[PDB]
């Protein structure tokens, strides 16, 4: 099912898209339920939650006198879902927003974010929308620029900012979103250097015996020397065994 | 060490999200 | 040769303690529209709690006071008055230390403790070092940070003067850091006066004068709101070559999605954490049932299949945990739109297994070399299908401040399967003219910025904990948050004066209504 | 007292007089049903 949504550089440009899912997490369609040994129905079986306090009777609370709250800290807050509704950061939903165009190599491929990757083309019928992703997507080709996006699936999603970057094939083309990571997310890790590590120095025949490994396991070929890869093991077209 | 946040030692400080910053 | 060649030759949690003077030098203001230094103090101390209440709760933080005239501490030494010590940071402690923030707040600061009182700095050491062996918990680091704005406070006695330089050296080599935020002062604050001697590091360029306040303020007074977590490995895995050779290795987590804290369940009367509990009964029987008796069934248009739990958890048994290796596949063959979960980062460990770090090196060295990735299937844990992954070796970089900004090792990227892909729907190229893309070009010239990893901020997260915040100390209204991911519409409208106008000109037909 | 019982009140943020937890000491000497955060079944929050 294709999303539709406007890119829109500006206040005065925008441009009708739809964006598809391209890549998703495939996972088991259908659930496991529990059954009782002696008697296969799953009637009687079943789930009962019970809330007590920290005292030695273990008084029973009714869901009725619970309150949502958090902890800050050594000391609790309370903060009541209608409060936390009322107080919610809004956003407007169904955004496709273009906060600013830079180089492709700033933005590296490990700060990739999220578990989908989103694929942008013009709208089913206007030919103006598809002429102006095209022009769009060469512009960014040619000047190796990608844009940062500010993408939002509705009202209710957080809001959250993606890298678009041109994708051109023989026959089609499009603007590949993945999403990108926020201060919080990074984290701030420091490791030792291996290379000037004396105790961690690998001599001469180790390289040549490693590099020797390297090339023996080769998984791509030239395919008779025309300039071609040629991948022997694709990964990429293998089934997930687990389906199976 | 230089560069070090003088709240949590042992973290790298870093500076407030400055946003979108146009260039000339 | 007789008996002469037979005979030769990160852990714990971070501490701080705030020393604030109480001399009537610090309450004195230089003119109007100014702040009095011991406001500063109160204001520097609040930010760092709460900068600490935000990124990590698990720290200890202490308030003491010194030159009062009132006295309290374990030990009884006059002058000194422990207002807080060591102990996890709280909201009560905020708004205990807010009554000292306004001028009535200075006023009864004079009338409850008092000022302009005689003091030794080496009682001050003293309680110090006592308040820091009272705890417990494993120090990682332990810092005394002293707010005063006074060079040499003993500057008629040497004897008390020789004292706190040798408890000050003791202090220094028990592995207590002190750092000295010195305030506004008239006249001019210098360093080398009195605290060379005490300052555990001095920096290249500090024995000058200082007139202004102490730089260090300004990054205290810079609250930052996001939750810190120290170095740890998601798991220790067993990389294997070869069902012979094998090497252990450590695999973290270098971006991870920052989820705010979860809730919990408060006793809406008394307010208090609640017990949550949940449990199985027969309808009928109405006893305690335990997941031995039950079973997994699913149905198949009118057919139920049933297997017992550990056959489930055996249907997805392939291979024993770990990182079994294959052959090495050029780094152009790993398409950047094939991305479907988060990278790793794996690393050397040389504990589990001696040797590991050797041929992890050998490997990385050579693989960047000949700009080749490691494929291999993964498999996190057990009982978890197997799936394949790229190891793409990262080169070590620093800046020019020498400061590591990309760790050694490799980038694990995982590989979608066959089915991971979707089909899409077929759509016919169009291609636009030469003058549209150097229209658009132009544009998007106009619009250049540099992109940082760190240069937007989570705006949900933000307004959840400002929100946490003002709740938790009662302010008037919640800080409204800055969204930086907003598109600022104002100056891309005013950097494209008539792009716009030319580019829908020439591409959009004159009948269109977006 | 006998007349200032069976009732359900809420105290958030008192006066500068009698800050929160003496004044709700002092409704609690009064017989009243104190409830830190209001609920179905309170008569009115001060």
């Amino acid at each position: 099912i294709h999303w539709p949504c406007r890119l829109t550089i500006g206040s005065n440009l925008s441009i009708r898209i739809a964006a598809y899912k391209s890549i998703l997490q495939e996972r088991v369609k259908k659930t496991w339920t529990v059954v009782d040994a002696k008697t296969l129905k799953k009637e009687d079986i079943q789930k009962e939650t019970v809330y007590c306090l920290n005292d030695d009777d273990e008084t029973e609370v009714l869901k009725e006198d619970i309150i949502q709250g958090f902890r800050y800290g050594s000391d609790i807050v309370p903060f009541s879902k209608v409060d936390e509704e009322q107080m919610k950061y809004k956003s407007e939903g169904k955004c496709f927003s273009v906060l600013g165009f830079c180089k492709s190599s700033q933005v590296q491929r490990r700060f990739f974010m999220g578990n989908q990757v989103l694929k942008v083309f013009a709208a089913r019928d206007d030919e103006a929308a598809a002429v102006a992703l095209s022009s769009l997507i060469h512009a960014l080709d040619d000047l190796d620029m990608v844009a940062i996006v500010r993408y939002a699936y509705d009202k209710r999603a957080n809001p959250q900012v993606g890298v678009a970057f041109p994708h051109i094939k023989h026959n089609y083309e499009c603007l590949v979103y993945v999403q990108l990571p926020f201060m919080e997310d990074l984290r701030q890790y420091m490791f030792s250097s291996l290379k000037n590590s004396k105790k961690y120095a690998p001599t001469e025949a180790q390289l040549n015996a490693v590099d020797a490994l390297i090339d023996s396991m080769s998984l791509a070929k030239k395919d008779e020397k025309t300039d071609t890869l040629e991948d022997l093991f694709p990964t990429t077209k293998i089934p997930n065994p687990r389906f199976q | 060490c230089p560069g070090e946040s003088l709240i949590n030692p042992g973290f790298k400080s870093k500076k407030p999200a400055g946003g979108v910053d146009f260039d000339e | 040769s007789g008996w002469e060649s037979y005979y030769k030759t990160y852990s714990g949690r971070d501490s701080l303690i705030f020393l604030v003077d109480a001399s009537k030098a610090m309450f004195e203001s230089q003119s109007e529209d100014e702040l009095t230094p011991f406001d500063m103090s109160i204001q520097c101390i609040q930010s760092v709690y709460i900068s600490k209440i935000i990124s990590s709760d698990r720290d200890l933080l202490a308030v003491v006071f010194y030159g009062t005239e009132k006295d309290k501490n374990s030990v009884n030494f006059k002058n000194i008055y422990v207002l807080q010590e060591l102990d996890n940071p709280g909201a009560k402690r905020i708004l205990e230390l807010d009554q000292f923030k306004g001028q009535q707040g200075q006023k009864r600061f004079q009338d409850m403790m008092g000022h302009g009182s005689d003091y030794s700095l080496s009682e001050v050491l003293w309680v110090c070092a006592n308040l820091f062996s009272d705890v417990q918990f494993k120090m990682s680091h332990k810092r005394i940070m002293l707010f005063t704005n006074e060079d040499n406070p003993h500057g008629n006695d040497s004897a008390k003067a020789s004292r706190a330089r040798t408890k000050a050296g003791d202090l220094r080599d028990t592995g207590i850091f002190l750092d000295l935020m010195h305030l506004k002062k008239p006249g001019g604050f210098d360093i080398s006066l009195f605290y060379r001697d005490i300052i555990s590091i001095a920096e290249d360029e500090d024995l000058r004068v200082h007139f202004e306040e102490s730089s260090k303020l300004e990054d205290l007074l810079r609250k930052v709101r996001a939750k810190e977590t120290r170095k740890r490995a998601l798991s220790r895995l067993k990389l294997k070559l070869n069902k012979d050779i094998v090497i252990s290795v450590g695999i973290y987590n270098l971006v991870q999605k920052a989820l705010k804290p979860p809730p919990i369940k408060l006793y809406r009367e008394t307010n208090e954490p609640v017990k949550t509990k949940t449990r199985t009964f027969n309808t009928s029987t109405g006893g305690l049932l335990l997941p031995s008796d039950t079973k997994r069934s699913q149905i198949y248009g009118s057919r139920q299949i049933i297997l017992e739990k550990e056959e489930t958890e055996e249907l997805k048994r392939f291979d024993d945990p770990g990182l079994m290796l294959m052959g090495f596949k050029p780094l152009v063959l790993l398409k950047k739109h094939h991305y479907l979960r988060p990278s790793l980062f794996v690393y050397p460990e040389e504990s589990l297994v001696i040797g590991s770090s050797t041929l992890f090196s050998a490997l990385l060295i050579k693989c960047l070399e000949k700009e080749v990735a490691a494929l291999c299937r993964y498999t996190p844990r057990r009982n978890i299908p197997p799936y394949f992954v790229a190891l793409v070796p990262q080169e070590e970089e620093l800046d020019d401040q020498k400061i590591q900004v990309t760790p050694p090792g490799f980038q694990l990227v995982f590989l979608p399967f066959a089915d991971d892909k979707r089909k899409m729907p077929f759509t016919e190229k169009i291609m636009a003219t030469p003058e549209q893309v150097g229209k658009m070009k132009a544009i998007v010239e106009k619009l250049r910025f540099t992109y940082r990893s760190d240069s937007f901020e989570n705006p949900v997260l933000q307004q959840h904990f400002r929100n946490l915040e003002a709740l938790a100390l009662d302010l008037m209204e919640p800080e409204q948050a800055v969204d930086l991911t907003l598109p600022k519409v104002e100056a891309m409208n005013k950097r494209l004066g008539s792009l716009v106008d030319e580019f829908k000109e020439l591409v959009y037909p004159p009948d269109y209504n977006p | 007292s006998n007349i200032f019982e069976d009732v359900e009140f809420c105290v958030m943020s008192g006066t500068d007089s009698q800050p929160k937890p003496d004044l709700e000491n002092r409704i609690a000497e009064f017989g009243g049903y104190i409830v830190q955060n209001p609920g179905p079944d309170t008569y009115c929050v001060i």
